[PDB]
């Protein structure tokens, strides 16, 4: 269809764009996993010092 | 027709007694003589036909993979690693 010299550049062009997707996805993933580990680590906190569970082993 | 008529003669009228003891020795000579031109000649005929498929095609040999993904543990300073089956594939042609 297209010469291939064309088609590597497409090529390229979609690996780029794959790649700036995933930064999107990078980002956005570290910066809620980050929050996500500080509350689970809170909650677990107050629920041994308020008296709700007991962390054993 | 070939005269075969001391053949025939032969094949009709054989002993059926006579039998000659072998010497253990030479047998064996001659047998591992074999089994050396078979291991060590044939040996790397059939090793690379048997392997080379192997050398240039590895993908269809292993079928399934393993994929990790890994995460922090800050207030042990550990890493905690989730794992996933994948049909290995060829990848980035
Ligand atoms: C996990 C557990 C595994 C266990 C594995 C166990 C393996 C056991 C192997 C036993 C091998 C016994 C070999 C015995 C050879 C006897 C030879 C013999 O009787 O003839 C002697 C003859 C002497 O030669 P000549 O020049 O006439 O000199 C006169 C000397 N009086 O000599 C000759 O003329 C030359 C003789 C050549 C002998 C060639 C031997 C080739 C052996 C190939 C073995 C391949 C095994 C592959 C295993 C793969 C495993 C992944």
């Amino acid at each position: 269809m297209f010469s291939d010299f064309n088609m590597y550049e497409a090529k390229v062009f979609l690996k780029a764009v794959a790649d700036a997707q995933n930064t999107f996805r990078q980002t956005a993933q570290q910066e809620n996993q980050l929050a996500r580990y500080e509350s689970q680590s809170q909650s677990l906190l107050n629920g041994s010092t308020s008296g709700a569970i007991s962390i054993t082993g | 027709m070939l005269d075969d008529t001391k053949y025939i003669q032969m094949a009709q009228k054989f002993p059926r007694n006579v039998s000659v003891q072998l010497n253990k020795k030479l047998f064996v000579t001659r047998t591992w003589f074999r089994n050396y031109y078979f291991v060590g000649v044939f040996g790397i005929f059939a090793y690379f036909i048997y392997n080379q498929p192997k050398i240039f095609a590895p993908f269809s040999g292993y079928p399934t993979t393993v994929a990790y993904k890994a995460q922090p543990d800050f207030l042990n300073d550990q890493v905690i690693f989730y794992s996933q089956q994948r049909q290995n594939t060829l990848k980035n042609f």
